[PDB]
């Protein structure tokens, strides 16, 4: 199956966000730090291993995609570009971001930060870094995706998703 | 100075 | 009570729109270095009219609270409401915000002058001081 | 607990719950802290495809408490949920010391 | 009331929301590969960029009148928020205030011993010139 | 300890005082640990005039190593350190502050570091860091700089952006010192392009974050306050630039609630017509400003006397045709957004019904610029 | 100026840019000026490794008096000797700066107790920014108690005013290096090929040992190598992944969720946390240009 941005109607003030990655634990630190912060939306929060998703017809639309690569290990990479082959091209318009974990511990990097810098401008996305493992940094980056999930699902007047992709855009 | 005031009021 | 459901209502429709909007973009849309140049054309062409749009929105909202507060300026005269403590409160703020700003200035407007002269005094005295040393070196 | 939250791919996760108990039981397992393999394989996998010689390997397995690690593997998503028998016949074989060939 | 009017005009915005989402459902998907994302990306860019800006030149502000207490109400919350906003505008005024104070007094005195010594040098630069 | 200690021509441990270092600045014992230097006031009053190449790059070398081998979250998860890189953080910001220029150690750590930052840790010292940085080619440096802080800006909460505009309000400042001393001495033209793309930049910047928060007064006064240093560059530095910003700061600002953004904006409108017209007269003797800059600024003062006495709100910006407001129900709106009628001055007006001819109380009660703006204009 | 120049090289450092390819190391016979004993004496050890910072006003032509004043500063801070030495033919180009050794001997010949090794090998992209009252050795290696080593440092930085910082070496770099070692043509095989693996299960701990006959890894790698004379990414990537597929075929392991510690092959050993071994004395210009280039990236 194919993963398409506009399947389903919107909810009523409702904003659903999708984590893609291989290790669960850190995955849920983030969900549950995500959650512990209030907002004047209702947030919803999916986990997932890898692409396409098990078939179901209750799932609402999904509005952001987060892909976790994690520097430590080569097995998260190739498991996100096998991923990323079953996501229509409309779907890559301001709605993907990509998150690498482990930059701060150089010694223990087995991917070259470079690798994923082609990764993610080949597919024209934001790159985000930050340690899991850190509750001060998380807490931040849990801000800020939340702040990002909030202007996706057009709750911002006046600010879509294509603008965004324009606001984060590099000059090279 | 002004950033130390901006954090001590961001604490609160 | 209806104050609730009138802002829940507001935020529906603000919400709406922005969706329906989106939605419309993608069906009309649905039917390598001289690309960007047309890409950022687009993207002023869209700022420029979101901004006009925004501007006259905002003039017109500003309008109608205007003229709806001028019609009833006796209501909000004798008994009007507990909204003369926020009045008398922004009164009393105002006079001290400007008066820190008139401080600021004067005290900006002296420390250019002060820089300036230690700059022109660090200028100087790197050539005089240059100059010495070399000729020290050489003799 | 959290019911905001949706845990997706969780009959894998039950699954791969179930047989790692079945296999590796609930008692609490023996400390062992090292295990030996030599292995006199052919490879298979283009690569190699002329070669009839088989390619020998040595392998060791260190840790202050084996069998207990090796329970937390396929959890942890570092291993498939069914483990080879090489490794889940420790006890039950009784021995230390494998040897394999062809 | 507006009120009416209000849930009339969502009630038509859902409907049309409807009908462009069956009319959009008819499209088949497509995927794309490491060898052709880049190009591919920035045509639909392109052309996303070109629909919404026709969008946009369309719209014309909504008039939509509303009744005066809901004003009222608009403009109270307004002036209570605004309250707020210039209290924390004037305490980070009167911290900027101290700390150019300081920082007035700190280049004062660099100022005055910057001069001195420069004095000292070209004093000594003119006896050492005249010997 | 993290600065080396002090050790050993005159000799150095004789220096102790100020008029032993006056009798005896032409010859000096350098130290053979250049840190020992950061934490001395009359040895940096020798190195405030030296300029000499092994000296530097001793002190580029060390200071490199330190900060890298001293950072928290770059190359080491270490956070045992805690207040130990602030103090030393704190102790090169005051060094800094002197000599009126700043070291390439700072920009190589500024450029290493800044991707992996989150913002928060030491963002005190970062951003006091940021305005000392060399000037140079705005192309060059954005890519490295200014891409990865406008990433960081647009997903943070609005203290944030007041931070970041205050560090540009502080870099702008020394930029525009260090450029006024030259001209005493690439071009003039080729070295205001970069400042004015600094300008348009920073402009897009506001409007963008303007726009995302909801129009929010906090965000408007620290843009305000930037604009206020970026009016007078012609008359404080004598630089022929003259920058307008973009029309929807204006729109937002004059059609606001508070009356002290008002004052700053009739302030700043005063300002850009006094350099303006100081700036026209030495024209025809240096004899090239754009004139369209003076119809934006002319269309400006139209709207701004139109919405104040002049009762002509309707100008090229507010573009409002009557029969919006015929269908409404407004009859008034000419003399609607004027000095009676207006918003923010609601509060005055019902303070002097209590108790005509109130333009002198309030002048009194402290709208100077308002009366400095009236002053240029009827005059 | 050279300063200018340094900025501009230090901002060049990018990822941007695709990194190039790795010659494959050629055998090399060395010039005839070296001592063979020396050369001897330095192989069959295990090697500490630093990123020195370039030394200020430093002279090849007076040893003694520096052999003396480190005597005397080590006897202070406390039978024993400290002596200087040169080395020769271990530079790879004329530009490079010759090569010493500094030794501490117990009388009693006596017994050597501490050896450091300062090099700079193939380093034309640090003599090019930097004056001519500095030398350039970016390389500095240790033998012996870290105690000593300490000193030593302090002493250095106190009188040339440099700077020692450790060296390590990640996973990425330790595969490209067991990638071209195996490439290595090599007439007779002394060791086999051995890597270490360490899998992270934190609650627990868990160490895995893979050891191969070398004709075996040296058949698996001509099967996967096509450019001649050249290794490429692309190569190494599917050497690695025979061996993954090799052990996951067996005990259903995903080998390569793990990280990679130590490397031994028939020409040289590395561990992750700086420690090196030489055993053949043809291929030791090679792992002397790599450690320099290393040191080199590492100090700008």
């Amino acid at each position: 199956s194919v993963l398409r941005p506009l399947d389903k109607l919107p909810g009523l003030n409702t904003a659903t966000i999708l984590l893609v990655g291989t290790e669960d634990a850190l995955l849920q630190q983030l969900a549950d730090s995500m959650l512990k912060e209030d907002c004047a939306s209702e947030l919803k929060v999916h986990l997932a291993k890898s692409l396409p998703l098990p078939s179901s017809v209750n799932r609402p639309r999904i509005d952001l995609i987060v892909f976790v690569v994690n520097l430590h290990s080569k097995y998260s990479l190739q498991n996100t570009e096998e991923s990323l082959r079953h996501v229509d091209a409309s779907f890559f318009l301001g709605k993907v971001c990509f998150l690498a974990t482990g930059a701060g511990r150089e010694s223990h990097c087995s991917i070259h930060r470079h690798t994923v810098v082609k990764l993610a401008h080949t597919y024209q996305s934001p790159l985000l870094y930050c340690d899991l493992e850190v509750e001060g940094f998380r807490a931040t980056m849990a801000q800020r995706l939340v702040r990002v999930l909030q202007i996706c699902a057009g709750h911002v007047p006046g600010v879509s998703a294509l603008n965004l992709l324009s606001l984060l855009r590099s000059s090279e | 100075g002004v950033l130390a005031h901006l954090e001590r009021l961001e604490t609160q | 009570c209806s104050e609730d459901r009138m802002t829940l209502l507001l935020r529906l429709r603000a919400q709406t729109k922005q969706q329906l909007l989106e939605y419309k973009s993608m069906v009309d849309a649905s039917e390598e270095k001289q690309i960007e140049a047309k890409i950022e054309d687009l993207e002023n062409e869209i700022e420029e009219v979101k901004v006009a749009f925004e501007i006259k929105k905002l003039a017109l909202d500003r309008m109608r609270l205007s003229t709806a507060l001028k019609k009833n300026l006796e209501k909000i005269s004798r008994q009007s409401s507990v909204l003369m403590d926020n009045m008398k409160h922004l009164l009393e703020l105002n006079k001290l915000i400007m008066k820190s700003q008139q401080e600021s200035w004067d005290l900006e407007e002296k420390l250019l002058d002060i820089r300036k002269k230690r700059l022109q005094l660090k200028q100087a005295s790197e050539s005089k001081l240059l100059e010495i040393q070399t000729e020290k070196n050489k003799q | 607990m959290d019911s905001r939250i949706i845990h997706e791919n969780i009959v894998e996760k039950e699954r791969v719950q179930r047989i790692t108990q079945e296999t590796f039981g609930d008692y609490p397992q023996p400390q062992l802290e090292f295990a030996q393999y030599k292995l006199e394989t052919k490879f298979k996998s283009s690569i190699l495809a002329e070669r009839e010689e088989p390619l020998r390997c040595l392998i060791k397995f260190s840790s202050p408490h084996l069998l207990e690690a090796l329970k937390s593997l396929a959890p942890a998503g570092i291993a498939d949920a069914p483990l080879s028998p090489l490794l889940t016949c420790i006890p039950n074989k009784r021995m230390n010391y494998f040897k394999i060939r062809d | 009331n507006t009120e009416e009017e209000l849930i009339r005009e969502c009630e038509e915005m859902w409907k049309d929301m409807e009908e462009c989402q069956n009319k959009l459902s008819l499209i088949g998907t497509e995927t794309l590969t490491d060898s052709n994302a880049q190009l591919s990306l920035l045509i639909m860019q392109v052309k996303c960029l070109t629909a919404e800006l026709s969008q946009w030149q369309k719209k014309t502000p909504e008039t939509i009148p509303l009744t005066e207490d809901v004003l009222i109400t608009l403009g109270k919350e307004e002036f209570q928020k605004l309250r707020q906003d210039l209290e924390m505008v004037l305490s980070t005024k009167e911290s900027k205030n101290e700390k150019l104070k300081e920082d007035l007094e700190r280049e004062q005195r660099w100022l005055d011993e910057q001069q001195q010594i420069m004095e000292s040098l070209n004093v000594l630069h003119s006896e050492l010139k005249n010997k | 300890s993290v600065i080396p200690v002090l050790n050993s021509s005159f000799p150095l441990e004789q220096l102790q005082s100020f008029p032993q270092l006056l009798q005896n600045i032409h010859c000096l014992e350098l130290p053979s640990q250049m840190g020992s230097v950061l934490n001395n006031s009359l040895l940096l009053h020798y190195i405030n005039c030296v300029r000499d190449e092994p000296v530097l790059l001793r002190f580029y070398y060390w200071l490199s190593q330190t900060l890298q081998e001293e950072c928290i979250w770059y190359k080491v998860n270490n956070y045992e350190h805690g207040k130990e890189f602030t103090n030393f953080l704190d102790t090169i910001i005051r060094a800094e502050c002197f000599l009126q220029e700043g070291f390439y150690s700072c920009e190589a750590f500024l450029y290493k570091s800044l991707p992996l930052w989150d913002g928060l840790c030491c963002r005190s010292q970062f951003l006091q860091l940021v305005s000392w940085i060399p000037f140079s080619s705005f192309s060059e440096v954005k890519p490295l700089l200014f891409d990865h802080l406008a990433q960081l800006f647009f997903t943070s909460t609005i203290y944030f952006k007041c931070s970041v505009l205050q560090s540009l309000k502080e870099l702008l400042q020394n930029w525009l010192l260090w450029l006024s001393m030259d001209i005493h001495m690439t071009t003039l033209g080729g070295s205001m392009n970069s400042v004015s793309k600094l300008i348009h930049y920073v402009g897009w910047l506001s409007t963008t974050a303007m726009r995302l928060e909801s129009n929010n007064t906090f965000l408007l006064h620290f843009i305000l306050d930037f604009y206020e240093k970026v009016c007078d560059i012609y008359i404080n530095y004598n630089l022929p630039l003259v920058v307008l910003f973009p029309p929807g700061i204006f729109y937002s600002a004059l059609l606001s609630l508070d009356t002290s953004i008002l004052n700053q904006l009739c302030f700043i409108m005063h300002r850009y017509r006094k350099n303006l017209t100081a700036a026209k007269k030495n024209e025809l003797v240096q004899k090239n400003f754009s004139s369209k800059t003076y119809q934006e600024f002319n269309h400006y003062l139209t709207s701004m006397v139109g919405c104040l006495w002049t009762s002509k709100p309707f100008g090229k910006g507010i573009y409002i045709d009557p029969e919006i407001l015929e269908k409404t129900g407004v009859a008034e709106y000419k003399n609607s957004l004027n000095v009676v009628h207006h918003p923010s001055f609601l509060s005055y007006a019902v303070s002097f019904l209590l108790q005509s001819w109130y333009l002198d109380y309030l002048f009194s009660q402290g709208l100077q610029g308002l009366k400095l703006f009236i002053r240029s204009s009827v005059h | 100026p050279l300063q200018k120049r340094l900025e501009s090289v230090r901002k060049q450092s990018s990822f941007i840019l695709t990194p190039p390819r790795r010659k494959i190391p050629q055998c090399s016979q060395l010039q005839e000026d070296v001592d063979p004993q020396k050369v001897a004496f330095l192989l069959h050890k295990q090697w500490t490794l630093y990123s020195l910072t370039p030394l200020y006003k430093f002279s090849y032509s007076n040893l003694k008096e520096y052999s003396r004043l480190l005597n005397a500063f080590i006897v202070a801070e406390k039978n024993i000797k400290v002596i200087f030495s040169t080395l020769l033919g271990m530079k790879g180009t004329q530009r490079d700066p010759e090569a010493f050794l500094v030794q501490i001997v117990s009388k009693s010949e006596g017994k050597v107790l501490w050896t450091g090794w300062f090099c700079c090998v193939f380093g034309d992209s640090l003599l090019e920014t930097v004056s001519e009252d500095f030398t350039c050795l970016p390389l500095f290696l240790a033998n012996g108690a870290e105690s000593n080593t300490a000193i030593i440092g302090t002493w250095f930085q106190k009188t040339f005013d440099c700077y020692f910082s450790p060296l390590a070496i990640n996973a990425f770099n330790l595969s490209w290096m067991a990638a071209m070692w195996t490439a290595c043509k090599m007439d007779h095989y002394v060791a086999t090929t051995e890597f270490l693996w360490s899998v992270p299960c934190s609650p627990q701990s868990l160490d895995i040992s893979f050891a191969i006959h070398p004709e075996d890894a040296k058949a698996l790698w001509d099967s996967v190598h096509k450019t001649p004379g050249e290794v490429t990414q692309e190569e190494v990537d599917l050497f690695m992944d025979c061996l993954y597929s090799h052990f996951h075929r067996h005990f259903k392991i995903h080998l390569s969720a793990t990280r990679l510690v130590r490397v031994s092959t028939s020409v040289a050993s590395a561990h992750t946390d700086g420690k090196i071994k030489i055993l053949c004395h043809k291929y030791l210009i090679g792992v002397l240009a790599y450690l320099t280039e290393l040191a080199i990236f590492q100090i700008e």
